[PDB]
């Protein structure tokens, strides 16, 4: 029953906006696993469980995405402290964040941003259809299983219930936050979402994102510093639309011309990754 | 040119 003798905790994988997070192996079974660390004075967002009992929104959005098998995290088992919520999350091993797998390997052969990307649209996908937007979609939040090929989805700690009606607040990243963010303070979530995946897609092709300033994300121009593709550029530039119902649904970004063809998880990992 | 994470929170 008790969080200390049920998992053997190792050292810390990182710390920031997230918390602090350590790696673990389960002693049942020596299960990989990850032991997320939050404050309750650093939660802002709170929901209940079917349970009853009250806890982080995070914990309430991965309950509702970990059903199955996918391209998001799963949450195995969670306990509440006196001052924190520890949870208890899947590890891939071996693994690398996109962050600095972009950093290493700088930008990326489209080939390898397809499968990539392609893997992020589906995990994306996934929270829809199960409720959940994540609000803070980034190369950082992303891992890559390097022996299987398959991309993770992490830190739903700024995501919220999917709702049709307007958002006011936010807490994800700026730099991938999109223009009617930025000037207005308000956006709908599928549009914000579509936003973030051009931004991430531009950091896969171009080795870094596009943006660094609110005036670079409201101005509208999308200056390409390597070569990319024309359908490929097209592509980005239509999910960075700075009119919302300008940009592309799910379905259109996955039947662009540029998303065809696209490489199986296994196949990716024997090309790119070994 | 400088390629750095930024904090989400
Ligand atoms: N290389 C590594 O092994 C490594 C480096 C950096 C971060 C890392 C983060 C993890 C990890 C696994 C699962 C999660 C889930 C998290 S983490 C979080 O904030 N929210 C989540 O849902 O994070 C694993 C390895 C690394
Ligand atoms: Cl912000
Ligand atoms: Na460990």
């Amino acid at each position: 029953e008790p969080l200390e003798s049920q998992y053997q905790v190792g050292p810390l994988l990182g710390s920031g906006g997230f918390g602090s997070v350590y790696s673990g192996i389960r002693v049942s079974d020596n299960l990989p696993v990850a032991i997320k660390h939050v404050e309750k004075d650093r939660i802002s967002d709170w929901g209940e469980l079917p349970n009853g009992t009250r806890v982080p929104m995070e914990v309430v959005l991965l309950k509702k995405v970990s059903s199955g098998f996918s391209g998001v995290i799963r949450l195995l088992d969670w306990f509440e402290r006196p001052d924190s919520f520890v949870l208890i999350l899947e590890r891939p091993e071996p693994v690398q964040d996109l962050f600095d797998f972009i950093t290493e390997r700088g930008a990326l052969q489209e080939e390898l941003a397809r499968s990539f990307f392609w893997q992020v649209l589906e995990a994306v996908r996934h929270c829809h259809n199960c409720g959940v937007l994540h609000r803070d979609i980034k190369d950082e939040n992303i891992l890559i299983d390097l022996n299987r090929g398959e991309l993770k989805l992490i830190d739903f700690g700024s995501g919220a219930l999917l709702k049709d009606t307007v958002y006011t607040d936010f807490d994800g990243t700026r730099v991938y936050s999109p223009p009617e963010w930025i000037r207005y303070h308000r956006y709908h979530g599928r549009s914000a979402a579509v936003w973030s995946l051009g931004i991430l897609l531009y950091d896969m092709v171009c080795g870094d994102i596009p943006f660094e300033h609110d005036e670079e994300i409201i101005g509208g121009q999308v200056f390409f510093r390597q070569r990319v593709s024309s359908e490929c550029q097209h592509l980005i530039r239509w999910c960075l639309a700075l009119r919302p119902s300008d940009r592309p649904t799910f379905e259109e970004i996955q039947n662009h011309p540029w998303m065809q063809d696209v490489l199986l998880p296994q196949e990716t990992a024997e090309i790119h990754l070994h | 040119r400088k390629r750095r994470r930024h904090p989400s929170g």
